[PDB]
């Protein structure tokens, strides 16, 4: 049983899906990557927000629908992986403050990957900066 | 801030409160009090306290199902909680009441390898954001976590601004929701 | 029509009936009668009716298991049906006979947030094709699903070629296998 | 876990499809099956292959399919189709599928399911954009 | 001695005895007397024999939960085994003996499609790797396994130098972890 | 739902994990095929042994941890499917031995695949070397 949920609107996060900031619209390349990539949390949050939006629009207070559709709308082992990291005192992700890399010249946008957290506080930029550099090195190959 | 002269770093602080209606949102208030909010105007208040409220060993589950006065969503959440305990064998620990549609449960707690480990582990996995302050040591120990509190009393509550410390996060409930019956000790030959 | 001058649209319909000696096949007859078929000799018949066939509230499940005259596959499908149903709390709303290896079951079905929503949800997930005609709510109704019929009867029958208004379709049962223990309320302290 | 059963290019015998045609697909179509997850076809192919293997390589119980359901099929694809059903979104009941046949050389794309709504197969012009997208993806041959 | 000129085919054999500490392993040393080890100095012994040790048909397993003395890992493996038996429908064809933390669980094995078939299927699947010798069935009669022996027994034992016939392999137990509560016959309406 | 666990930095097998070899260490590159492919048996063993490594170092008897992490670490359905092969007379894998094509000059190694088992013994090259030929053609296809 794998994630199986489409996204429709390049999905763009609205004002109510993120705190004190403007709409963050992403290119369709990131969504196409979300279609394939499994071990990604931001794609799961996109699926959850899309599911919530479709729930308000196409349906009219039980919690049974998500109780069935959780395995479709969450990868369900990213939570387990992050929990396993957290119990081992390893840095993990609590699904907030996702970071990306947007191109100022062209407006291109990366796939947002999670900002790791450790010791109950946000993990500094220098500690995982090599991961950002690896993402940039991957993205120059996208040319 | 500019990285490699080509790209720049940014953030996305997601708003989980938009997901209120779709599924429960688990948040914290302090070390003792943690909360689950189902839609609005209803939710559970899971607290760790030394003062007992039930103080009897019965648990009117079948009678509560027959009368059917409780709320279905909260009962589903509590069923997910109880089933999610990795190893529950001492039935004397749990004590509940649902008189007149009420909902309240109490998991009694008292070297190691006891039911309190499973109860507190499922408690952490429920209140999964910012609940690290419950333990005396929040690192280097998961299989034998112990807390100074004697009881875990679950209660239904109204919807005030309880959330503090950690912010609302439905990740913990959906994490529990997959591991409902992954480890249950048999009690009957015929299931 | 031809797309881009060279690419033509050609379709294929799967002959789903040829899975008949491997796994159950669910089909419809009309808005009431929906036929599940294990093999080419026996199967279950789900019928929504205002007339009852079991007039008593007992259900001899344990004695049926002890005697063990029923067919294993039919009981497996009925177990999947009863386990898959969400929020089952009123035990009185089901009856069964299992008299001498029989299979007959009757879910009493006589609004939102009731057992009828779960019964009809399991029914439409099992028999997917007939959900258009068996359900009176139309489309877009999920929580408050409720039909006019007063009982959901399950019997055992043979293969008399009763599949009409829908082809054989194992998608409902195969999809419903993963829903077996997704949502069940705790019934007692010791699991 | 995820589906893992491998297909024994797959050609579907006249027994297991209507209109009695071989419908032999190319190697690329079967190659897409292993990677892609959220596509309704390559799900029934696994079921029919498992059907044939169970019939021929084993001398009436539904315990085998109970064991092998999650290994064979993506159950959550069926759940997505049901979620589309309840929401009045067009969905796929795994009945009829369509592919773009290239008549010059006979190569065909992996077929996509024909969506349904209100108890009727959906109008082909409604999703013609998806057909054009499949054409454009197939033009990227090399 | 190269494939396509510039490729050596170098073989890799992997040692699964290294995983003994944090997760169970399974092996064989006889036609009977298969074995599971939790870690060192602790395991279960699947003695598949022709003579009984527990004539008492009373399992008395809830009382074992009352007096918490059994090892939790061994009881977890017992629950994984019992919950993984397909279509188990006879409580009489099973016996137990819990006394001072002891674990001694017997499965009676005295036509095609009985309880013994499910017991032997789960036994092969737990001890996959060296269970081929144990059971007389061939290759194409998986629906029901016939075996000359008449009893299966699961007993706690300290870990001696077992694993003589088959290499250690944790694959069966991890396979059974997904098998829990997937194929169970309903016995109570409320579960 | 879906496997998600990720490797530790170095990950490659050692004498603690092989039978005879000493530090048969992969290059820790061109191993992300495991993240893409789900039918591979060697990948599940890599992740399982990496998890055992962190289990020894990070935490300190109970088998709760593997019970929680079995779905996050390994595609259990691949075990189910190879066991289905075990029911039939078809060659199967019992997760013991693997094979890989090691290039001579550059030294690059393909992702290992299981050596199939039949009749209680490993398969001969005939009836199975066609897979080796296809794999070698894949290596020639790399550029
Ligand atoms: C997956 O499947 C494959 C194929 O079915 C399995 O591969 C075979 O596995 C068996 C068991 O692991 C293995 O048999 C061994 O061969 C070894 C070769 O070195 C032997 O050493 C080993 O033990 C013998 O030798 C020991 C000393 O090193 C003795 O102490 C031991 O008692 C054995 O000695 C034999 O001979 C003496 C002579 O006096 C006699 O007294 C003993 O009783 C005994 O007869 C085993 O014999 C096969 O070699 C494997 N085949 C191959 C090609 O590897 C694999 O195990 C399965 N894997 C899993 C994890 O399931
Ligand atoms: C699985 O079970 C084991 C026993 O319960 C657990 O303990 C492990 O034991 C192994 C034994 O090999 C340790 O591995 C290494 O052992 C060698 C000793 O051999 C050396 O000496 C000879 C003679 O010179 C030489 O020929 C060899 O090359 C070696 O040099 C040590 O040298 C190594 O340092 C290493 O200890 C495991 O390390 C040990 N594991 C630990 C630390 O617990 C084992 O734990 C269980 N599985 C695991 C690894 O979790
Ligand atoms: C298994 O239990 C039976 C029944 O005992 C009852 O159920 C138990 C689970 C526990 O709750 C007991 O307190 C209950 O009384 C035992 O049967 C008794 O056996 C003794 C010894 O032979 C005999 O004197 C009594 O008369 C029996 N009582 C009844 C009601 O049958 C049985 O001994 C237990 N077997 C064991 C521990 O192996
Ligand atoms: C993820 O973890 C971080 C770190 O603990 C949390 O950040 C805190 O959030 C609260 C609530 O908004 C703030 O009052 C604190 O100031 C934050 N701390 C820091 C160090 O920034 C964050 O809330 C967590 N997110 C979730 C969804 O649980
Ligand atoms: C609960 O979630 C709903 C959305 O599902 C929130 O509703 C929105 O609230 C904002 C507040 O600025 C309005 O502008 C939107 O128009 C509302 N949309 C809908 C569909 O109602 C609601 O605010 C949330 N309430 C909480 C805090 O639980
Ligand atoms: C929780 O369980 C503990 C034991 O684990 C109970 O403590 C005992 O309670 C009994 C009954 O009142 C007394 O006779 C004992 O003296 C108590 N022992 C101790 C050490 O205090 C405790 O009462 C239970 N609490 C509940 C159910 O609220
Ligand atoms: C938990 O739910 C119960 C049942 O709905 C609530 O109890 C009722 O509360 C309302 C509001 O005060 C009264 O009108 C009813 O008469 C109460 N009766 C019964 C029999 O429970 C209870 O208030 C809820 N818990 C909390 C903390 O609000
Ligand atoms: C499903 O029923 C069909 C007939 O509708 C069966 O098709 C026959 O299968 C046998 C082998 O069992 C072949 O020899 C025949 O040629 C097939 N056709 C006919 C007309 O009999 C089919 O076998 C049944 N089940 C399965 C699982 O394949
Ligand atoms: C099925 O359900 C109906 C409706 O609840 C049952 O009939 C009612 O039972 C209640 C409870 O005793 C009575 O107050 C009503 O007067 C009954 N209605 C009628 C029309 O008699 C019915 O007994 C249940 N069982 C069966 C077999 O139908
Ligand atoms: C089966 O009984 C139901 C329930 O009575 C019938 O549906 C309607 O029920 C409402 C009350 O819920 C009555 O006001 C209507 O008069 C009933 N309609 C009728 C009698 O046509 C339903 O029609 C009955 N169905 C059959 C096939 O007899
Ligand atoms: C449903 O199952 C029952 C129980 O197996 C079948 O009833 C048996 O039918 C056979 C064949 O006619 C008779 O010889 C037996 O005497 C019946 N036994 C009992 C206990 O009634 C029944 O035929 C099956 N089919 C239907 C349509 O009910
Ligand atoms: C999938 O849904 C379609 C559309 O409702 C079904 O197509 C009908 O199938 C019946 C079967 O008896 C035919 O009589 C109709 O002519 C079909 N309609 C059209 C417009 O072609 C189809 O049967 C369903 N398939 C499954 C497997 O459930
Ligand atoms: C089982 O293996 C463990 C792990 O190697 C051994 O644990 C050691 O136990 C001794 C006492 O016997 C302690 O002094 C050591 O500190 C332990 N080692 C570690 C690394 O924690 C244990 O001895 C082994 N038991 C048997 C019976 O072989
Ligand atoms: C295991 O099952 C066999 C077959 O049911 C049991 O054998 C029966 O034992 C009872 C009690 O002694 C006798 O009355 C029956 O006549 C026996 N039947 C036969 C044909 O042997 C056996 O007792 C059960 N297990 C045990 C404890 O031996
Ligand atoms: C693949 O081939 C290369 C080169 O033959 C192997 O690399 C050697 O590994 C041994 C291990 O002792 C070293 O001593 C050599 O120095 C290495 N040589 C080079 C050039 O790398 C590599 O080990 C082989 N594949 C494996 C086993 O991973
Ligand atoms: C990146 O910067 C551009 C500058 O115009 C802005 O429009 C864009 O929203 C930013 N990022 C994303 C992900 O949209
Ligand atoms: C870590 O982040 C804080 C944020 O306030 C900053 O002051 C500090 O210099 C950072 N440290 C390093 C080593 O980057
Ligand atoms: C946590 O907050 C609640 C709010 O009602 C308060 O009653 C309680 O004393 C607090 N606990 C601690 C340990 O500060
Ligand atoms: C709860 O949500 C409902 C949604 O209709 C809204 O009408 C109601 O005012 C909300 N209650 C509170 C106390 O905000
Ligand atoms: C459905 O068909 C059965 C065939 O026996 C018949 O008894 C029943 O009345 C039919 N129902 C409708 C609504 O046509
Ligand atoms: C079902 O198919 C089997 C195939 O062996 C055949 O023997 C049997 O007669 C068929 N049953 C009926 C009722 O036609
Ligand atoms: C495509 O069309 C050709 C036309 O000759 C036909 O032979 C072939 O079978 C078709 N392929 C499929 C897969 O339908
Ligand atoms: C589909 O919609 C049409 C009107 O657009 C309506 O006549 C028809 O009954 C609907 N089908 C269903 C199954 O509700
Ligand atoms: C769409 O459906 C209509 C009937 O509603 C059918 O006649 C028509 O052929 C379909 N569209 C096209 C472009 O053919
Ligand atoms: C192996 O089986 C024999 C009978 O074949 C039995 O006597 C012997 O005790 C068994 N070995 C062990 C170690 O239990
Ligand atoms: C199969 O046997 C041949 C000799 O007949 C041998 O050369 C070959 O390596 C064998 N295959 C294996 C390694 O199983």
């Amino acid at each position: 049983g794998t994630f199986t949920w489409t996204l429709s609107d390049g999905y763009c996060l609205t004002r109510w899906m993120l705190i004190e900031a403007e709409l963050k619209c992403f290119g369709n390349t990131a969504v196409a990557k979300c279609n394939e990539k499994h071990d990604e949390e931001f794609c799961d949050m996109l699926r959850l927000f899309d599911f919530n939006k479709q729930a308000i629009q196409r349906l009219k207070m039980s919690i049974q629908l998500i109780n069935k559709a959780v395995n479709a709308l969450i990868n369900d082992q990213l939570i387990m992986k992050n929990h396993l990291r957290d119990i081992m005192c390893i840095p993990y992700c609590n699904y907030s403050k996702y970071w990306y890399l947007n191109h100022t010249t062209t407006g291109r946008t990366s796939l947002p990957k999670c900002w790791l957290v450790s010791n109950g506080s946000y993990l500094n930029e220098t500690h995982f900066s090599d991961d950002i550099e690896q993402q940039a090195d991957n993205m120059i190959t996208e040319m | 801030s500019l990285y490699k002269g080509v790209y720049e770093l940014q953030t996305l602080e997601l708003n989980m409160e938009t997901l209120n209606m779709t599924m429960p949102l688990s948040c914290t208030k302090n070390n003792s009090h943690h909360y689950i909010m189902v839609g609005n105007e209803t939710g559970l208040e899971l607290t760790l306290t030394n003062t007992s409220i039930i103080n009897h060993k019965f648990c009117n589950l079948s009678d509560a199902h027959k009368k059917n006065l409780y709320d279905h969503a909260l009962m589903s959440i509590i069923s997910t909680f109880h089933l999610s305990i990795p190893n529950f064998n001492q039935y004397e620990a749990m004590s509940c009441d649902f008189n007149g549609g009420k909902i309240s449960v109490q998991y009694n707690l008292s070297h190691c390898g006891t039911v309190a480990n499973g109860v507190l582990q499922t408690f952490m996995r429920m209140a999964w954001g910012g609940s690290y302050i419950a333990l005396d040591s929040g690192c280097g120990n998961w299989d034998c976590i112990m807390t100074s509190y004697q009881y875990l009393i679950i209660q239904n509550t109204t919807w005030e601004d309880h959330c503090q410390f950690s912010r609302p996060s439905p990740i913990g409930y959906l994490g529990l929701l997959s591991q409902r019956t992954r480890d249950i000790y048999i009690s009957r030959r015929l299931l």
